[PDB]
């Protein structure tokens, strides 16, 4: 979250990682979500997820 | 085959229209904690035709959206399903609240819930037993069943047990029990003995299925080819009085009563004879609420590797999981996540797993 403050992109967060680093991207855009700290956007099943700053902030 | 997709309405914490999945061989949902995960399971179990009385609410409207706050979202809430079979093309099946009423449909086709069902029940899936999933703490249970209770436990899903209090009052006919009287004696026999075979029969047909299969699996889980479990009855005879013993040899070490072996070995031990269980009239699909919250450390990742096994082979896995190192073997993922209401919001997304490497 600090480093990621415009909209953000998961699958190019995720560049270069391993499994376990995906997945930790992933889970936590799901709890920044609930922290109300973004919003999120997913066009299409498994197509790029977007998150625009959300109404708690960065 | 497999479940391709799942769609629903205004069910439990879901609120509006929404795709989930479409699922793959090794599925896992996640999300944190209370978000509405094993809800997901219900809107399965919902769809393939389960009972109000087993989806954890009173009254049929309460399964839809706000219900819970007295503020229903609808007088319409639904499920659907698309099942893929190799050969076949897609089939939709889904179920619909329309006030009080269940309707249900197959391609649009509406049918009664008999013609519902028994079109399920050639897909291998049976609302009655159950076979297509596993609920939170269904490991930890089992592990803690001793031998009585383990007997109890195959007497219902055999229905070994419908026939068992007809079977008590028959032997309280014989017990009781001048050439009149002999040839009344005789149809005492006839009608207890019938009793016998009747609920002989019906535990058989399920208890010794799982036994055959109990070791292969044990062996499977401890990826040791030292291992050995065994199910057997403490009455061949008359197998639903006494009790089911599990003896099991855990890699390295001595052989011993389930009862007897550590947490981790328990665990192990009683995710074999979950999966033996299911190893009996099994289902296409399986679906397991956070049976990783018993695993530590240690075989996590065993069992992890076992599910991702038989994905490929003998069942499509859908898994409900809390443990990055269970569900990070995934094909794919199905994150969930709440918005705020009155009621908690459920909505999902979707995650590839295999676009990254394996870890070091
Ligand atoms: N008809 C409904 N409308 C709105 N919310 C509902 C409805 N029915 C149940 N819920 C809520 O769904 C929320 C999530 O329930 P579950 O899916 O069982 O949570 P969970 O993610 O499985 O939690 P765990 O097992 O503790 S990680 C519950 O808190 C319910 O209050
Ligand atoms: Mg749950």
């Amino acid at each position: 979250l600090h480093g990621l403050q415009e909209s953000i992109s998961l699958l190019e967060l995720c560049r270069n990682t391993n499994r376990k680093q995906a997945a930790a991207k992933f889970y936590s855009f799901l709890v920044l979500k609930k922290q109300q700290a973004i919003e999120l956007t997913q066009e299409e099943p498994y197509s790029d997820i977007i998150a625009t700053p959300g109404p708690r902030f960065h | 085959g497999f479940l391709k997709l799942i769609e629903i309405e205004n069910f439990k914490s879901y609120k509006g229209r929404q795709i989930i999945g479409p699922f793959q061989r090794f599925t896992a949902i996640i999300g944190p904690n209370g978000s509405g995960k094993s809800n997901l399971m219900d809107a399965i179990s919902f769809v393939l035709g389960e009972k109000t009385s087993n989806l954890r609410v009173k009254t049929l409207r309460d399964l839809i959206h706000g219900a819970p706050v007295g503020k229903p979202a609808a007088n319409r809430a639904f499920v659907s399903m698309v099942y893929s079979e190799e050969g076949a093309e897609d089939r939709t099946f889904a179920r619909v609240i329309v006030g009080g009423s269940s309707e249900y449909k197959i391609n649009n086709k509406v049918v009664q819930l008999h013609e519902y069902s028994e079109e399920l029940e050639k897909l291998g899936i049976l609302i009655k037993a159950r076979n297509f999933l596993v609920f939170q703490g269904a490991v930890e249970s089992i592990a803690m069943k001793n031998p009585k209770e383990r007997t109890a436990l195959f007497e219902e899903i055999s229905r070994s047990g419908e026939l068992a209090q007809e079977y008590d009052k028959r032997k309280k006919e014989m017990v009781k029990a001048f050439e009149a009287a002999r040839k009344r004696a005789k149809k005492a026999k006839q009608a207890f003995e019938q009793i016998k075979k009747e609920r002989f029969d019906r535990f058989n047909a399920c208890f010794e299925s799982v036994a055959t299969n109990i070791d292969e699996i044990y062996k499977a889980l401890s990826r040791n080819s030292s291992a050995q479990a065994f199910l057997g009855p403490e009455n061949p005879e008359e197998p639903y009085l006494d009790g089911i013993n599990y003896n099991c040899v855990a890699p390295g070490k001595r052989f011993r009563p389930m009862d007897n072996l550590s947490g981790g070995e328990k665990t192990v031990a009683a995710l074999a004879l979950l999966f033996a269980i299911h190893s009996y009239k099994p289902a296409p699909f399986f679906v397991l609420d956070q049976i990783d919250a018993a695993l530590d450390n240690t075989n996590i990742g065993k069992v992890a590797n076992y599910i991702k096994e038989q994905s490929t082979c003998n069942f499509q896995a859908i898994v409900i999981s809390l443990k990055e190192e269970f569900y990070t073997k995934a094909e794919s993922l199905i994150g969930v996540y709440p918005e705020q209401g009155d009621c908690v919001i459920s909505k999902v997304l979707t995650f590839d797993l295999t676009k990254y490497p394996d870890a070091n």
